[PDB]
């Protein structure tokens, strides 16, 4: 019973005082956004302290607070389980948000409702760590949508934007096609397995888990917008750039991922289940890079090449490697959050211009922030001795290094390959040329808020996986004689897509003209998967939903099968009683047939 | 963004038509009507257009683009697009 | 908008502060009762058997 | 204070809650011919107290 | 007013049973309902034919 | 109305460019194509058959909708473009300041006070100016949309109110 | 003019007659009244110590009774060696089954 | 007991007798207090029901049903008194007659103790909310709608009224404990599936199942505002109530007949559901999102599962509680607009900031977003269908995702998007629809930390 | 302890002794150290004072006890006034075995963080157990449908030991 699982708690009820404050309405108008940059501030302080009691010991606790209900023999409680995935994941998450939050001042320092916004961020931020802090499947199903709500929202932050409420409906749709699969494994896991809580399952020790499996995988796909799933991501840049910064690169999205990081106990029992996990992996790596080498939207290009990572994220899951796969969420938090305001410094700067196309000579203009890309550029492409080296260039020898399908593991070289070729792509458009802004130049990063944001992560990436690699107890298994040809693939692949790539950029500074490639017109159009499946799909259901279903059934068959045939035949028989004639000779003689049937032929007599 | 002013515009707008070389700096009037005294042929006064569109930063339709016809009123035509009035 | 934000602020919190203290007063006069084995000849009274005091109170006046 | 008028304009206010105390009376008088098992169920019938005559009311 | 007329009285009044709209009506009627039911029957009819003669296994199964 | 032949080739001149600027992106391969899709234009300037220049714009567009780049270049405000009515969630209707309560009314008084005075102008400039619109509406209905101006002096130009009174681009 | 009938109403604003208007009823001083009844006879008396009052009703459903029950049950049970809780409830011991 | 009734029906006098402008305040006083002592009666026992005399009893289910009429009995009064401020004190007074006339109906109904006396007011609800519908509604083909309604629930009523007196006259008495202690294993012969039939079909009427459904658009959208919400919040849960109580006698017949109705339900949702995707009408669209969730139920209770019955409570009430809060919103904003296509008023956000956000928990609570009581509902019923069979999960998950679509397509139509330019009177939103929809949600949430107390007797 | 160490079985925690060997100090000493006197004493003197203050006016309370009644097996059929003694003793015994599978649910969930990484074979005791109260928590109760009555839960059980009966007879052969 130390401090550890006293304080590890309170790190959440630290940063929910904001949004009690809000609702106060007494909390400052104005100065309410340094308030709540200071709060995560001293959340992130006090996460430290679990953290580094972590890898002294090794302690990972389970907290049961209050009993919420008990169903028989389930006992549905508030639970909170601090595992080294979660323990970890606080520390390095709220770095993240808190250097977010004060590139969010300076960015957004002129929007009237900034103070609605930064209280949408903390709201998002609780909804995250009671996901990842879930001892229980329910409240991991409390932030698998409570953050997916709060994307909604923050992706229509400009309401009026047509496009904007479009993307946030698209958001919630993928997320929730996933969020099917994610009810489907709570079902199987109530029914067979009797409980939701994480370490029932681990007991009954479900090695046939088919179903589940199944059903755990649909729900990441969605969450971390996977090949059929992937689309939102993309388009949720047309929120504003902290937004995207934050959320959609490398705090919400990669929740999809931490779900299978969780339950990786059981999927490794399994054998099929772990094969489409790196085939969707697979195809996802290759499928998001190989439209990002051809978007003309830093947004577009950083968002593509985040879904990328969570293809690659998910491919070592795939060959058993859950916690390398958690290694490379701890990286891709510094760096690829990095690109974002990196990228949202030359988009307020150059007056909010987010055309690639429209940049060139930048390395001069902005010194830090061009400095600060190529170290993030260089991150992702995986230099050796910083960030991505340590997990990136692990997991391409891991993958490499075991039984794995062979179509999938030539797609994750490609795609790394690929990789670098859109990193290329941003830093030759973006800086290494000529100007090509409009002629008034406002170019200016001076400002101590966004040099400190970017400087504060900086300090993060340069080094990031040697503290972690370093710490953390060795828990993976080490693979230790590579054949010195592939252990170079690592690096010869990304050198390799290096060279072409700034080859075919530059080739565009050769005078000759460049005609339309028709894998160009492919991969150029998000390839092809919004032009038809956000076209043809959602007019059939709709068309469905008016022509037939409504107007066919409940407007018309419905209302005239019982209702209106019964209505018929009543009005229809009650016209010919009614109409009689008021002669007697007629109704005598119907009495007349009465004596006469009823007397003799229907037997009443006898 | 400090405001951009009628005075500011007109000052970039004639520096863009004494840079264009088919209109060589002497005769630039506020209200030079293109071809009517410049001899500007309107092919070129399509091409003049997605200058200013640059030089602003922001698409000018072209329902008023043909309408767009003397550097003055290009002025009058930016200045209540973004609803410049000091 | 805010005059109706300020009225639940000042009729909620009309009787949610004094009903604040009171749920903590009496956890701090007379606290919560402890499982104490039956008593030989005396049957317990009907609320008798919570441990809460506002439970046993809720019980002793209404049910 | 006026209570010639306050009283004919707010007299209403007072029917309900007689009703409540009203509704009880005949909660607490029909439970008395329900009587019949009163401390007759092997499940709580036990020895009855010194001076009380009747276990539940 | 006159497209929300058109799409919400104005419809039986300018129906016509034919057999365009008789198939579709049924088409879209007790077809997906019958189509569901035997797939649910079946299910069900594979479901206890297992455990009838013990070919399933509920052994945590507790709380159905 | 009608969409004569020769805005079309400005049409086809203005959007093609851009497209061109899309695809070349950098400055002086941009100035330098345009040159000569500039040049290939005006060379064929002398057709007496209407038709026949007609026939030359059948492949012209074609050509575009093949050369034309899947990801063309828009500044973010115009259709399209990032900051599309990005700002629009902020513009609110004049008209409903006049719901203010007074005490906020009273926050602004000056500014008010000059609400007061756009209020008494629009009032009897509304029956001036709807009294020059029937006495000069050309017969059997307006036959163009565009607004004729007022012609007398002192009078306000009709259904002026709405433009001139309308949100600013950029209202915070 | 079809019939002899009254031209549709408008709706008046309860605003612009009394700005401080509660949209409760058209007089101010029973609008300000009932704004006093619809809150502390509302929000006040059942939604705070009717939370109360339920939060803390007594035991419902004896979720805790049966536990104490169950935790001396199934001390008394394993002391003795016999399994924790029998796979049968009805004693078949009495039980007559026919034949 | 009478702890509830009599304070009921002695306001009755009360607003009769009131002066002529006091009558919105003093019923409003009192049917709030009756909500509290009817919150006091919320108490269940173990197992054994809150049983007061032969004629009146209450369970673990009845109970939150009882306090949600009551709870409801205000809310109609602080949505009424805007459309009725013009118009003679005695109607008025006559308006307020019928609503606790028929909430009196309400708790005796579900307090009642045999089936017949449930029976007698099951109908008797009837009268009240048809004079509702009829005279105070503000429409045209609300009198085809008034018809329609009636016809459909007496229908389906009287097969009922033959069947229960049946039970009667062959197994003695028809007291809800005497039938559930008594019951006996009804067989397969020919005629008691016309027995099943007809002890089912009532409840399903007024219980919009896919089908015997068309009277609830048309009951809705032209019913007043109290109309509407009182059909939808407790008039749709009679028939809910009556399963868990009828069921008792209906097994192991219901295991087999049970296939017409679940199949009809499940895909009925999915179709109902889409409807709400591609409806015109703001009051319509709310109407059938409630065909779609109490379809849900019919599933839920046909089932016979523990689990089902405990996520049919929870949706029970959660859903009425909801459905009547989106009906205020269509209100509240039908009458400054007056009118009820749904993109006629757009934009509404930038003008009713508020509005905005009472707009949002509503249908984010619609949604069925954890931990609001509907997920509850909906996540123990699929569970419970999960075991029925694995498929259903296939249906169940996707009326989730069209639940999505359709929820936050009223939200982007109506709240987002671009303000209106022609409309501008639409006023700053007066305090008290803003108090009233938080007289909805608060409690909502409120019960989120008690799930407990609306469970029901299977818990 | 407030609660029975025979009800909820705690092996013994190892707890290593800490014997560093690095000259560098180890941090989290000193967090654990200004904790202690930061948040740990303030919570335990105001702790004191609260329990100080308990004792001081103690009120008590007993755990009803219901005895033993006929349940419906010997109940006369019809007869409900036999029948609902029956019922309730039944059901109350429902709810102790319900909670009966909760306690052990609890021990099985206690072993998987208390093992850690040893959680698959260190307790396959616990596993048992639970596997051995759920099977027979699935003959006593489970299928008896929503509506679930003493009578029903008689009925299922009649069906066991016929089935059982049945099959010893053919066994027996
Ligand atoms: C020790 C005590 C500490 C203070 C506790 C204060 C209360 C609290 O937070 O309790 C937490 C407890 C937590 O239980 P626990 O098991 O953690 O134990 C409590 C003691 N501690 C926290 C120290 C362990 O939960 C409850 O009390 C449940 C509260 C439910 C409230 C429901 C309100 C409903 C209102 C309805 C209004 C509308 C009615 C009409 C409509 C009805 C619906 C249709
Ligand atoms: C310091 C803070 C403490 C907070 C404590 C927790 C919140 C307390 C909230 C109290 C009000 C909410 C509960 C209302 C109960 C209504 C009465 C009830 O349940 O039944 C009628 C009850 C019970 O009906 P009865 O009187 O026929 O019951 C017979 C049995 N005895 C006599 C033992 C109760 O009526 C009475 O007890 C009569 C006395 C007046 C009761 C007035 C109740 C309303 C005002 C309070
Ligand atoms: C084994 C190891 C293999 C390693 C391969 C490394 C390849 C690296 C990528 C090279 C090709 C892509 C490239 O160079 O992209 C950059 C560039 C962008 O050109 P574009 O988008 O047309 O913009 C022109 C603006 N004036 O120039 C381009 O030409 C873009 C071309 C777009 C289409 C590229 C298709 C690549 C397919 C790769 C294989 C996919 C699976 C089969
Ligand atoms: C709009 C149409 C109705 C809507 C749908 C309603 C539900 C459909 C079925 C309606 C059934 C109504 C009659 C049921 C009354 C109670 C039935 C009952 O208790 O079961 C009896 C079932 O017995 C019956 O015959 C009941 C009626 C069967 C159905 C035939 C009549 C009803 C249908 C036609 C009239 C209603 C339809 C509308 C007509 C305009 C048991 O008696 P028994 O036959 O077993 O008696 C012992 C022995 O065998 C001889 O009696
Ligand atoms: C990258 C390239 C992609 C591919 C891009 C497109 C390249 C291929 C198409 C090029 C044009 C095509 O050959 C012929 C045609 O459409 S039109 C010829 C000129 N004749 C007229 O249009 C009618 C008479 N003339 C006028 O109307 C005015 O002279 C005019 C408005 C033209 C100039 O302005 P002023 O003078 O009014």
């Amino acid at each position: 019973m130390n401090p550890f699982a006293s304080l590890t708690l309170t790190t959440l009820i630290i940063l929910t005082i904001p949004i009690m404050m809000s609702n106060s309405n007494i909390y400052k108008t104005n100065l309410y956004p340094n308030y709540v940059k200071t709060t995560v501030s001293y959340a992130f302080t006090l996460s430290l302290v679990p953290l580094l009691m972590f890898m002294h010991t090794g302690q990972e606790m389970i907290i049961s607070n209050w009993h919420w209900m008990t169903l028989q023999t389930v006992e549905l409680s508030l639970s909170f389980k601090m595992d080294y995935f979660s323990v970890m994941f606080i520390p390095v998450a709220l770095f993240v948000t808190w250097s977010i939050m004060e590139f969010s001042m300076w960015y957004m320092h002129s929007d009237p409702f900034i103070n609605r916004f930064f209280k949408y961020l903390v709201l998002f931020l609780i909804t995250m760590m009671i996901l990842v802090t879930a001892n229980n499947l329910f409240q991991l199903f409390i932030g698998w949508e409570g953050v997916g709500i709060m994307s909604f929202l923050l992706i229509g932050w400009w309401h009026g934007r047509t496009d904007a409420n479009t993307a946030a409906l698209q958001a919630i749709l993928y997320n929730r096609i996933g969020d099917i699969g994610f009810v489907l494994s709570m079902a199987w896991f109530l029914t067979h397995s009797n409980a939701w809580d994480l370490q029932q399952i681990f007991m009954l020790n479900n090695e046939c888990p088919n179903m589940p499996l199944i059903g755990l995988l649909l729900a990441a796909a969605g969450k971390s917008a996977q090949f059929g799933l992937h689309p939102w991501l993309p388009s949720a840049m047309e929120g504003p750039t902290p937004v995207s910064a934050l959320l959609h690169s490398s705090t919400m999205v990669v929740a999809g991922v931490f779900l299978l990081i969780r339950f990786y106990p059981l999927m490794e029992t399994n054998k099929l289940v772990q094969t489409m996990t790196l085939c969707l992996g697979a195809i996802t790596t290759l499928f998001t890079a190989l439209c990002a080498i051809t978007q003309n939207d830093i947004k577009k290009i950083v968002a593509f090449s985040t879904s990328s990572q969570l293809g690659l994220m998910m491919v070592t899951i795939g060959i058993n490697q859950p916690h390398l796969a958690f290694l490379h969420i701890c990286m891709h938090a510094f760096f690829k959050a990095m690109l974002f305001m990196c990228s949202g410094s030359i988009i307020h700067s150059l007056n909010d211009e987010q055309d690639i196309r429209k940049m060139g000579g930048l390395y001069k203009a902005m010194p830090f922030t061009t400095t600060a890309l190529i170290i993030g550029s260089l991150a992702l492409t995986g230099m050796p001795y910083l960030t991505g080296f340590y997990s990136k260039d692990l997991i391409i020898e891991a993958v490499n290094m075991s039984y794995t399908n062979a179509w999938a593991l030539l797609m994750t070289l490609i795609a790394t390959s690929l990789t670098a070729a859109y990193s290329t792509r941003i830093i030759f458009f973006a800086f290494l040329g000529k100007p090509r802004f409009p002629p008034l130049v406002l170019i200016n990063e001076n400002n101590p808020l966004l040099i400190n944001s970017i400087k504060r992560l900086l300090i993060g990436s340069i080094f990031a996986g040697f503290i972690i690699s370093n710490n953390i107890p060795p828990m993976t298994v080490p693979n230790t004689t590579m054949p010195l040809y592939m252990k170079m693939t690592a690096l010869i692949v990304t050198i390799m897509g290096f060279m072409l790539a700034l080859e075919l950029n530059n080739t565009t500074y050769y005078l000759k003209f460049k005609y339309p490639s028709q894998t160009y017109k492919f991969s150029n159009m998000l390839g092809y998967y919004p032009s038809i499946m956000h076209r043809l799909p959602t007019y059939h259901n709709l068309s469905m939903s008016q022509k037939s279903a409504s107007s066919l059934l409940d407007l018309i068959w419905l209302e005239t099968i019982l209702p209106k045939t019964t209505s018929f035949i009543q009005m229809k028989m009650s016209i010919m009683v009614s109409n009689q004639k008021g002669l007697i000779k007629l109704y005598f003689l119907s009495f007349l047939i009465t004596i006469m049937i009823s007397m003799t032929l229907f037997n009443y007599h006898e | 963004a400090p405001p951009l002013t009628l005075e500011a515009i007109k000052d970039r707008v004639l520096y863009v038509l004494k840079l264009y070389d088919k209109i060589d700096p002497e005769k630039l009037s506020v209200n030079s009507h293109f071809m009517k005294d410049l001899g500007l042929d309107s092919l070129d006064q399509v091409e003049i257009i997605m200058a200013m569109e640059d030089e602003f930063g922001f698409e000018i339709p072209d329902i008023d683009a043909e309408k767009l016809m003397c550097p003055q009123e290009i002025v009058d035509y930016i200045a209540d697009k973004k609803d410049v009035y000091e | 908008d805010r005059r109706f934000l300020k009225l639940m602020r000042f009729y909620i919190l009309l009787t949610g502060i004094p009903v604040a203290i009171g749920i903590t007063l009496v956890n701090v006069f007379i606290g919560e009762a402890e499982l104490a084995d039956i008593p030989e000849g005396y049957v317990p009274e009907h609320w008798e058997y919570f441990k809460h005091p506002i439970s046993r109170w809720i019980a002793r006046t209404f049910y | 204070m006026n209570v010639l008028q306050i009283v004919r304009d707010h007299w209403v206010h007072i029917l309900v809650p007689v009703g409540f105390v009203f509704g009880c009376y005949l909660d607490r008088r029909s439970d008395e011919k329900l009587t019949a098992f009163r401390n007759k169920s092997l499940l709580f019938k036990r020895e009855l107290r010194p001076n009380e005559e009747v276990t539940w009311k | 007013i006159r497209w929300t007329y058109a799409r919400s009285a104005n419809i039986y009044p300018n129906f016509r049973p034919t057999p365009k709209t008789s198939l579709l009506g049924a088409l879209f009627g007790i077809g997906p309902l019958f189509f569901w039911y035997y797939v649910f029957k079946t299910d069900r009819d594979k479901k206890e034919k297992l455990i009838q003669e013990g070919k399933l296994d509920q052994t945590f199964n507790i709380s159905y | 109305a009608y969409l004569t032949h020769q805005q079309k080739v400005l049409r086809l001149y203005k959007r093609a460019l851009r497209h061109l600027e899309s695809w070349c992106v950098h400055r002086d391969k941009y100035r330098y194509f345009a040159c000569l899709m500039r040049a290939r234009f005006d060379e064929h300037k002398n057709e007496k058959d209407m038709v026949k220049a007609t026939q030359l714009l059948r492949q012209a567009e074609e050509e575009f909708w093949y050369g034309q780049h899947p990801q063309p270049y828009i500044f973010p405000e115009s259709p399209g473009g990032t900051s599309y009515e990005r700002y629009e969630c902020y513009k609110v209707p004049e008209w409903c300041l006049d719901d203010w309560h007074p005490s906020e009314k009273a926050m602004y008084p000056d500014y008010f006070a000059k609400r007061e005075q756009w209020k008494r102008l629009r009032r009897e400039s509304w029956e001036r100016e709807v009294k020059q619109l029937q006495e000069e509406t050309p017969p059997g209905g307006p036959r163009t949309e565009a607004l004729p101006p007022a012609r007398k002096e002192g009078d306000l130009p009709p259904l002026w109110w709405h433009i001139v009174t309308r949100p600013r681009e950029r209202p915070m | 003019i079809r019939l002899q009938e009254d031209p549709d109403p408008e709706d008046e604003n309860l605003y612009e007659k009394n700005p401080d208007s509660h949209g409760y009823d058209k007089d101010p001083i029973v609008d300000l009244w009932n704004m006093r009844v619809v809150f502390f006879f509302g929000f006040s008396i059942v939604l705070v110590l009717g939370s109360t009052f339920v939060a803390y009703l007594p035991d419902y459903r004896m979720q805790e009774w049966a536990r104490r029950e169950a935790e001396r049950l199934v001390k008394y049970r394993e002391a003795n060696g016999l399994p924790l809780m029998e796979s049968n409830c009805f004693d078949p011991n009495k039980i007559q089954l026919p034949e | 007991m009478l702890k509830i009734i009599i304070p009921t029906t002695m306001l009755l006098p009360m607003t009769w007798m009131s002066k002529h402008n006091m009558i919105w305040i003093n019923a409003t006083v009192h049917s709030l207090l009756i909500s509290l002592i009817s919150l006091s009666l919320l108490n269940q026992l173990g197992e054994n029901s809150l049983n007061f005399s032969l004629t009146f009893f209450s369970d673990s289910l009845s109970a939150p049903l009882l306090v949600l009429t009551t709870w409801l009995l205000p809310l109609m009064l602080m949505a009424s008194q805007s459309h009725l401020s013009k118009e003679t004190t005695t109607r008025k007074k006559l308006y307020i007659t019928m609503l606790i006339l028929l909430q009196l109906f309400l708790i005796m109904t579900f307090t009642a103790t045999e089936l017949i006396l449930f029976y007698i007011l099951f109908e008797a609800t009837l009268v009240p909310t048809l004079i509702i519908i009829t005279r105070w509604g503000n429409q045209t083909e609300r009198l085809n709608a008034g018809l329609y309604f009636l016809f459909y629930t007496l229908a389906g009523s009287l097969p009922l009224l033959v069947a229960l007196v049946y039970i009667q006259n062959t197994t003695g008495s028809l007291n809800f404990l005497i039938i559930h202690y008594w019951s006996h294993p009804l067989s397969n012969s020919w005629s008691n599936i016309f027995m099943w039939l007809a002890c089912i079909m009532a409840f399903m009427v007024k219980m919009p199942l896919y089908g015997l459904h068309l009277w609830l658009p048309k009951a809705h959208v032209e019913a007043p505002i109290a109309g509407s919400m009182v059909l939808a919040a407790v008039l749709l849960k009679l028939g809910g109530y009556g399963m868990m109580r009828i069921t008792t006698i209906l097994n192991p017949l219901t295991n087999y007949m049970a296939y017409p109705f679940l199949m009809l339900s499940m895909w009925g949702m999915i179709m109902t559901s889409s409807i709400c995707l591609r409806q015109t009408d703001l009051k319509s669209l709310i109407a059938y999102s409630s065909v779609s969730h109490m379809a849900l139920v019919i599933v839920a209770i046909m089932i016979q599962t523990p689990w089902s019955f405990m996520g049919a409570t929870a949706l029970m009430i959660a859903h009425g509680l909801t459905s009547s809060m989106l009906f205020c919103l269509a209100n509240t904003n039908y009458e400054r607009v007056h009118s009820r296509t749904m993109i006629l008023a757009r934009g509404l956000q930038t003008l009713l900031p508020l509005m905005a956000t009472w707009w949002l928990m509503a249908s984010l609570t619609n949604l069925a977003l954890p931990p609001s009581i509907n997920l509850i509902g909906e996540l123990f019923i699929i569970t419970a269908s999960f075991s029925w069979s694995n498929i259903t999960i296939i249906l169940m998950g996707m009326n989730m995702m069209i639940t999505a679509l359709y929820s936050l397509y009223m939200l982007i139509t109506t709240q987002r998007g671009k303000y209106t330019h022609h409309i501008n009177n639409i006023k700053a939103s007066f305090t008290r629809e803003n108090a009233l929809m938080a007289l909805h949600i608060l409690p909502l949430l409120l019960l989120t930390l008690n799930p407990k107390m609306i469970l029901g007797p299977l818990y | 302890d407030s609660w029975d160490k025979d009800v909820y079985p705690e092996p013994p925690r190892r707890t290593p002794a800490p014997a560093p060997q690095t000259s560098l100090p180890n941090p989290v000493t000193y967090l654990t150290k200004i904790f202690d006197l930061l948040v740990d004493r303030p919570v335990t003197l105001a702790r004191e004072f609260i329990e100080q203050q308990h004792a001081k006016n103690r009120y008590y309370y007993y755990h009803r006890e219901f005895r033993r009644v006929p349940d419906i097996t010997e109940c006369e059929e019809k007869d409900i006034l036999c029948m609902f003694e029956a019922e309730m003793q039944w059901r109350r015994d429902y709810k102790v075995d319900q909670e009966i599978v909760n306690i052990i649910q609890e021990r099985l969930k206690a072993c998987q963080q208390r093992e850690g990484e040893s959680y698959r074979q260190n307790c396959a005791k616990e596993l048992e157990q639970f596997t051995q109260v759920s099977k027979a928590f699935q003959d006593r109760y489970s299928d008896l449908g929503a509506h679930y009555s003493a009578r029903k839960c008689l009925a299922k059980q009649k069906q066991r030991m016929l089935a059982e009966r049945k099959a010893a007879k053919e066994a027996a052969a």
